[PDB]
RNA sequence: UUAAACCGGCGUGUGGC
């Protein structure tokens, strides 16, 4: 059956399962490896396996289907997908495919994909007769996708903030410049659970790039949705596979009209990894950045958009400085100019144990008029121009507790009164 | 091993020439034909280097073909199910893997091939610097001829090729002379010769005026078509932005010098310099001159121009070979017709008022109403079937029995028109002694009709090959029936 | 037929209009590929395609016919130029072509101009015996753009100031120092608008340079004229090619005797991609920029000018401060000695909700008497005269506030009485 | 060369154009090479000045590389050891006589080839003549011509080949030349020698 | 011009009949 529905539960039901079609010792292979197994048994009873995935498309052709909960990496059980189905389809990259699949014969490398029985959960009939992404028209973010939970928590703040910085909607392209040891990764934690309680009609895509093996497993099972992630243990080449891989399953996902949100962290680490797996043009800039090693990574960066036909793709990539050399300055500067959404949080405050320690000041939003309704803008207007006057420490400590002291955005409107 | 390889592509001193991707295919190639030595199954088999990543990796092609001989390479229009091919065409296998890997006689023809293919690329080279002159003059000496074409050079090994319809039917040629035409296809990825130079194309004439004419070039006297036959004759419509200028006297030159010396340069070659109009009537009025025409009756729909000249100018309005009509027949593209001396040569108004056969019993209920009337014209009677009542009133008289009559004469016109069709599209007849030989039914009559005999001693002189692709017989009942027709033709000696 | 007469219109038209031509799925490829295949089938049908395109000019000898639309980019429709023409004609770099075009057999490449019928929208004649645009006899500004619109909207203010800080006319090089979050893009569109409303009779080309998509598509279909653009989507080669072209076009357009104004944001950007493509002489210089870096960029701002002959080529480059780095302040201070037309932005006053926050004190014109006429030049002065002894914030909301309170600028003049 | 340049050359100078194109082989290259050193040579000996404008040594080196016999080692970029031997040969057969006649060899060096072995050449011959002159095309793209390099161009032992107060003031002009860019002092020199028609009209404009 | 097929001379010594 699905791979997914044998990678939700741990290892231990996998080896009883394995027990269960009579093979060699289970445990001791890896758990992907028991599923490649047991997969292959179940394909010995004589039935036909139902796979899913998206494609990844080499040099020749052929295509692999990688799974979601393998962080959309080279495995044993990626679907192999002959060229006939790109000849018939043309299926490109990103696209989940779910169909009939038989096992490998001997001398051959893994699953073969017979016939496609769905396509981005639709027909496939939509799949060729398709507007594409590149080809739609960009666009503003229109529609407001609110942030606040609603039950007054501490770290619910941390969103009600964002929603009294600068709004955050569909389409947009949004930046978190902070140094390190600043409160990031909590933030994003509270902003993915605030979309998925308050907003369960868009597709949470969290991202997470080159960070500890326990921050994976700490954001995979407490947010609503699918969380791929590629930790420090894969190189460059793996890097930038999975993440071109899952800006691509967000481009076809926007193709099929739906909204995609892709919190990514950090954006510096990946520019790194770009520079890393760039071809030498016997030249350096200042920092130590080759000449052609931001194209690929301003193509990542700008793939988001809002559309007039459907969907939306909204990126939030944390940008990272305070590193000591110039470099990653140098990126974070080549995408203050191409991203449409700006905000900036504080370590000078945060190492004061004051969170959240948001910069109000160089937050901002263009086109934020469409963010949010008229008088509503007007009341954001007169509490910016309040927030301006005072210091830094003033702003920020005025902030927290009279924020505190309220639950609710519209409730601190009523009560400021 | 793949490190070699990866050293001999780095190594390659025209890298230009022959890049990274033209180095791999032609190992691709290479290797292909080393594994024709390895296995004496003759497979073509496609290895996929991967110059950049790695190394080879031996695939085998199927090569579609209902045919079996050989079957590495032998795979029906359909058998694309196991492997989920699903393909038809183009489907290719990668059976053997890791076949034999590089040895010395692999290294001679990869050596032979590589030395080939800078040689295809040099070839490549003297097409660009051959090329940026197409359609236009050039010069050139000849190395060989031929019955079908001949070779020519121009310095720097420029080779190019002029084919025997390029050539003049009667430019006698030998190797040395300086003969002169226009190049004008080029193929930069050809086998073997590269370069086309013409001399009976007709554009070669427009040039030919681009470099004599001085108004053309300048588009003052823009050509506007021109039908060529080689070295024989050719004709020429022109046309004009300007008002004060006379292209058959400017084209011309004074006193026939221009389109002389474009006719000496030609190598003796008539040219007919008419002035092009906007109007096709007038246009094949003026293309056959010198010639004269007061009859003319064109047709749009069936693309033909009843354009007869007066009698007693034939032998010279027609010319030899019909060149004077066969040029107009190709300078606007459409066919004519020229039958008629002196029987009313006017094809107008003798066809407008020759109908006293056909109109015998029109309005007959009473003969003694009036005459047909040639006014709507009476000439078509198909779609004369139908015409409105808006124009059916003229005719005084017209009862309710009158055209009861005219409907039933119109059901006799649709019969008489379906008649002459089926005499028409009957351009075989099959005869009695085509159908009562053995073994040739109706259908197989009407087919052998139809290949271009229509009696039986013409039948026992053509062979298998003149009656092949014929519809319902095999070659052996064909030569069966062959040899039965010469037995009842030759052998039997029967009158 | 024409490429731009099947790209007016949506990629739906161009599919349709490929089933009309009875073809494999149009909607797979791109609508540009789509644009090639059409028009690939329309030359099957026997028939000689009418083609139109700017020239760009490789080393080999030969053209391309960029297309508007592409953005004056490498397409699948550019039309390739034989040498012959460059020998007859020689046709530079810029020069609008069209004419009778081929389809490529196979093993070709592109389209080939058989024999061009339009010369820059005028005989061919004229191509090959005319004066140069290097050649010309440079002047300054003598016929004024009045920038006004008439009717008195809230951003017609923002024309109108212009006419009240540093007037603006034909042949003049004009600079636009702000920093972000300035109000540049607004100033810009309703700047186009008044040309375009206003002055019908000049070329309006507007110029864009590494900004947002969606800022692509808001300027192309808002304001009179061609748009051409090159977002963060392609690299520094990509940047000065479309850069080096529309100045070549704009430089042939000129040579025949037409207005051409150039509304380009930012050259900063355009400064960054030149120090990225120029080589190494081994130095530095301060702020990280190469020595030869600023020729190229020099050229291409000093090609506007004034001409005693005919036509005027009038650029509007925006330069960007407060980046925080040194090397683009550089640029800046190397193009303020070469434009002869300063305008200056204010960001301090942009903070405060204050539109729009020009800098009525560095702002200025040299040889500004033959921009305006004898009594408005002495209205102006006294004007001048009246906001420099106040401060800044006085000087601005006097002006926000007095300007809106009239509609036109002649009609503040009789008011101020 | 090509043989449109050979015969634009022939018919443009005055004196003997011997050539040898890619039409013959290495062979034959290195046949005309030294039989118009050996002519010189002779006419040397004779007491009598020759000139001998050559372009390319280049391939003139590959050629001789090709025609050597193989030492079963091979140098840095591809070239044989010994390979060099008869090249040098033909190039110090240039000099300076005492008793009568001179010979002059000016032979144009190839470079940005992509490849070493040409380069290795150059680098050989720049030790062995005692006359460099080099051109730029990196200022020939910019359409600036004539692009010669006034910086890495010298003469060694120039006192000899000019009289003395011109010496000075060529001392003084590339002392004017030196701290100015290159293409400062490129423009500098093309504008104002334009401006100018004669050398020494030159000298007594710049004053 | 192109295609197909095929592609011990001499002395010496020994031994035997
Ligand atoms: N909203 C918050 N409330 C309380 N503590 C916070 C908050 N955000 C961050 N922190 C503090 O920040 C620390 C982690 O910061 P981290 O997310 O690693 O910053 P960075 O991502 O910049 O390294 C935690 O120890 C936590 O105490
Ligand atoms: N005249 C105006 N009226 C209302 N809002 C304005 C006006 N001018 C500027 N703004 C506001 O200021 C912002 C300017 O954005 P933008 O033009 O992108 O600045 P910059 O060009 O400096 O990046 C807009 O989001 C807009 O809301
Ligand atoms: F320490 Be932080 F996550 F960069
Ligand atoms: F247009 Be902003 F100033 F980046
Ligand atoms: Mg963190
Ligand atoms: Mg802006």
């Amino acid at each position: 059956m699905n791979l997914t529905e044998l990678k939700n539960t741990p290892v231990s039901e996998l080896i009883t399962l394995g027990e269960n079609m009579g093979l060699e010792n289970l445990a001791r292979m890896r758990k992907q490896d028991i599923i490649f197994a047991i997969l292959k048994q179940h394909a010995k009873s004589g039935e036909d396996i139902f796979g899913d995935g998206v494609l990844e498309i080499l040099q020749d052709g052929f295509g692999f289907l990688r799974s979601a909960d393998s962080s959309y990496l080279a495995g044993p059980d990626d679907i192999y997908v002959s060229p006939s189905q790109i000849r018939r389809f043309n299926l490109r990259t990103g696209d989940t495919i779910s169909g009939k699949i038989r096992p490998p014969k001997e001398g051959e490398r893994y699953f073969a994909l017979l016939k496609v029985n769905e396509v981005n959960f639709d027909k496939p009939e939509n799949a060729r007769n398709k507007i594409l992404f590149e080809n739609l028209t960009p666009l503003h973010a229109n529609s407001r996708l609110r942030m606040e939970r609603g039950n007054g928590s501490t770290e619910d703040l941390t969103a009600r903030v964002l929603d009294l910085a600068s709004p955050i909607g569909r389409g947009q392209r949004g930046l978190i410049v902070a140094p390190p040891k600043a409160g990031k990764t909590m933030l994003l934690q509270n902003i993915a659970q605030s979309i998925a309680y308050n907003h369960p009609d868009c597709v949470l895509m969290v991202l997470l790039i080159d960070e500890r093996p326990e921050e994976v497993t700490e954001m995979q099972r407490l947010v609503k949705g699918e969380v791929v992630a590629s930790t420090f243990d894969e190189p460059a080449s793996r890097h930038v596979q999975v993440a071109e891989m899952v800006i691509e399953k967000a481009k076809r996902l926007v193709e099929h009209k739906k909204d995609v949100i892709i919190l990514l962290d950090s954006i510096t680490r990946l520019a790194r990894a770009y520079n890393t797996v760039v071809p030498a043009s016997g030249k350096v800039l200042t920092g130590g950045v080759d000449a052609n090693a931001l194209h690929r990574p301003k193509r990542f960066f700008g793939a988001a958009r809002n559309v007039e036909e459907g969907g939306s793709l909204t990126i939030i990539a944390t940008a990272l400085i305070d590193t000591g050399s110039k470099m990653d300055e140098v990126i974070y500067e080549e995408f203050k100019g191409t991203g449409n959404m700006e905000l900036h949080l504080s370590r000078k405050i945060a190492e004061k144990r004051v969170f959240p320690a948001i910069d109000y000041n160089r937050s901002g939003t263009r086109k934020e008029e469409l963010l949010t309704t008229q008088e509503e803008l007007q009341k954001m207007w007169i509490l910016r121009k309040i927030i301006h006057p005072m210091g830094e420490i003033d702003a920020m400590e005025f902030l927290i507790n009279k924020l505190a002291m309220t639950k609710t955005n519209d409730d601190f409107f009523e009560m400021m009164k | 091993m793949n490190k070699e390889i990866l050293a001999v592509v780095e190594a390659v001193s025209n890298e230009k020439a022959l890049p990274r991707e033209k180095i791999f295919e032609a190992l691709e190639s290479a290797l292909a034909t080393a594994t024709k030595k390895k296995y004496e199954q003759e497979i073509d088999v496609r290895v996929q280097i991967d110059r950049k990543s790695g190394d080879f990796d031996t695939f085998r092609r199927w090569l579609v073909v209902d045919e079996v001989t050989q079957p590495t390479k032998e795979i029906t229009l359909e058998a694309a199910r196991y492997e989920d091919e699903s393909l038809n065409l183009g489907d290719y296998v990668e059976d053997q893997i890791e076949s034999v890997t590089f040895d010395r006689i692999t290294t001679q023809t990869a050596k032979q091939v590589i030395v080939q293919k800078v040689r295809e690329a040099e070839r490549a080279m003297v097409v660009d610097q051959f090329r940026e002159h197409e359609g236009e003059i050039i010069t050139g000496v000849v190395k060989k001829v031929n019955r079908d074409n001949i070779s020519l050079d121009l310095g720097n090994n420029a080779e190019a090729v002029i084919l025997r319809e390029d050539m003049l039917p009667r430019e006698n040629f030998r190797p040395g002379d300086r003969v002169r035409g226009v190049l004008y296809s080029v193929r930069p990825e050809a086998r073997g010769a590269q370069l086309f130079v013409t001399r009976s194309k007709p554009e070669m004439l427009i040039e030919l005026f681009r470099i004599e004419v001085p108004e053309i070039g300048e588009e003052v006297i823009e050509i506007k078509a021109a039908a060529r036959d080689p070295g024989s004759r050719a004709k020429i419509a022109v046309k004009t932005n300007d008002k004060r200028i006379d292209p058959v006297g400017a084209c011309v030159g004074m006193r026939g010098a221009r389109v002389q010396a474009v006719s000496t340069e030609l190598g003796g070659e008539r040219i007919d310099i008419v002035l092009w109009d906007d109007n096709p009537a007038q246009f094949v009025i003026n293309a056959m001159a010198p010639a004269d025409v007061a009859s003319i009756v064109v047709d749009e729909d069936k693309h033909t121009m009843d354009i007869a000249v007066e009698a007693g100018n034939l032998a010279q309005a027609i010319g030899r070979n019909g060149q004077n009509v066969r040029l107009a027949s190709q300078l606007s593209g459409w066919e004519l017709n020229v039958m008629t001396v002196d029987d009313l040569q006017a094809k107008h108004q003798a066809e407008a008022h020759a109908a006293i056969d056909t109109f015998t019993k029109y309005l007959d209920i009473d003969e003694d109403f009036a005459t047909v009337l040639v006014e709507e014209g009476f000439s078509t009677l198909e779609e004369l079937a139908y015409v409105p009542m808006k124009e059916l009133l003229e005719i005084e008289g017209l009862d309710e029995p009158t055209v009861e009559a005219l409907r039933e004469r119109a059901k006799n016109a649709l019969a008489t028109i379906a008649q002459a069709q089926e005499e028409s599209l009957g351009d075989n007849k099959p005869a009695d002694d085509l159908l009562n030989l053995e073994g040739v039914d109706r259908d197989l009559a009407f087919k052998l009709a139809a290949r271009g005999v229509c009696t039986l001693e013409d039948l026992a002189e053509q062979g298998i090959d003149d009656l092949a692709d014929i519809e319902g017989l095999t070659d052996e009942k064909a030569g069966a029936l062959i040899m039965a027709a010469r037995n009842i033709c030759w052998f039997g000696d029967e009158a």
